[PDB]
């Protein structure tokens, strides 16, 4: 065939891939974390948006730190051979490098490590997208008038 | 013969390192609102990084906090695109 | 009426967070070598994020460490593009 | 005039802007930091590459932590009104969030803060690029065979 360039990811596999949405709104009282009002609006918006991009969306609500790790591990163990990519959306409280389960923190690195090129072979060479809606600290941007 | 194990990852953060992330109880978070709007309008036209750049501009220009608490009033937000991708990404083909 | 004070910044890191960054005493660092090569070849043709993506692929695929020390042998590297930009950037006009 | 879109930064100002290259090869013995052999190759490559992009390149070699902060402060105090952008390249030893002067560390945030939209008015709305060739930790990527 003619000249072949590989500047774009192959996104024509039979399936676009999974879109895992973790929506944490209610947190255990003991954590002292407040409810995240309006997060359901985000969760629904994402479900529809990615549905239209042909992603197999799976919504999970109010997951403990244990359940988040278990979910990610299980998902990374699936056969993504026929999938073009992987998308994970995290909606919760957070700190730099951390996402909160309903009962405690989860290091983002622990979550993403399951998908490393050497740990999830069926996703090796494929785009792995993590969308994070959570604080990364307490700093506030005062902005500048333009 | 090998590729980095950290290659082909894209982290679309709602905010810059060390910063707070704003949410509107009625409309949803500034970032997700903007991300979905831009994907809906440009997913069949622009490369992913360019879509995310539009998201950065939308969040940066169209949102500002309002609070009775001076500490949290009139604040802004800029998302943070972290790419370890090795190719351009188009949701269409 | 305002923009974030952290907006319009682009951080082109030679390596991923927490990782070592490789350098060749004779040819220079893997990242800078690749960055200059891609800017020389594409600065008058591609948007900056796309140029940096090419840099990611070049570093990721064309380089691998060689060491008598097993600890540092056969290692790889992926650069890390961190964008807080609000518009596309072309070095030409 | 016709329809006007602002999807690209205005890069047609009289000047493209400055390209400050900090090349640290030799470090004070007391730090116990080794020389960065080959860094001059990087410094020269960047100087030529950005020269061809029409940037006003300024190379600085072996700067102490004090000199780096002073340089950045002074540069941020210049009038960049006629410049389209700003570029700063850092070549040195480093750790996560840190770049090393010849005699000690410098927080990257301290360096970039001088250029905040509210602290460097002549660069507000203009692209500020920081290119960092330095370690961000000690982790090594074992990679995966493709
Ligand atoms: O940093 C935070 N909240 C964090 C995480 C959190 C929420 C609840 C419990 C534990 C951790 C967040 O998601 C934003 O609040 C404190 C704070 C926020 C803004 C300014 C100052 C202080
Ligand atoms: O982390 C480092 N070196 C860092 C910074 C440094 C250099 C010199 C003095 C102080 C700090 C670097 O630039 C790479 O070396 C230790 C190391 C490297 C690789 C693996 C394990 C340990």
């Amino acid at each position: 065939s003619g000249i072949s360039l590989d500047n774009s990811y192959k996104m024509d596999y039979p399936e676009m891939g999974l879109c895992i949405i973790i929506n944490n709104k209610n947190f255990h009282k003991s954590t002292g974390m407040t409810s995240r009002s309006g997060t359901d609006v985000d969760a629904a918006n994402l479900r529809e948006t990615f549905r239209n991009l042909k992603y197999e969306v799976r919504n999970k609500n109010d997951l403990t730190r244990e359940e988040i790790v278990e979910l990610m591990r299980d998902v990374s163990k699936e056969d993504h051979s026929k999938r073009s990519s992987f998308v994970c959306v995290l909606l919760s409280h957070g700190e730099e490098g951390i996402i909160f389960g309903t009962n405690g923190p989860v290091d983002l690195k622990k979550i993403t490590n399951f998908f490393r090129g050497d740990r999830c072979r069926s996703l090796t060479g494929k785009p792995k997208l993590f969308i994070i809606q959570a604080c990364r600290g307490t700093e506030l941007d005062c902005g500048i008038e333009t | 013969h090998k590729i980095p194990v950290e290659a082909d990852f894209l982290y679309a953060y709602s905010t810059a390192p060390g910063y707070y992330s704003w949410r509107n109880s009625k409309d949803g978070s500034w970032f997700i609102q903007s991300l979905c709007a831009m994907l809906k309008q440009y997913a069949d036209k622009l490369e992913f990084m360019h879509i995310l750049t539009r998201v950065n501009r939308k969040v940066a220009t169209e949102f500002e906090s309002f609070s009775f608490d001076a500490t949290f009033h009139a604040k802004k937000q800029i998302p943070c695109i972290v790419s370890m991708l090795t190719k351009e990404l188009y949701f269409y083909h």
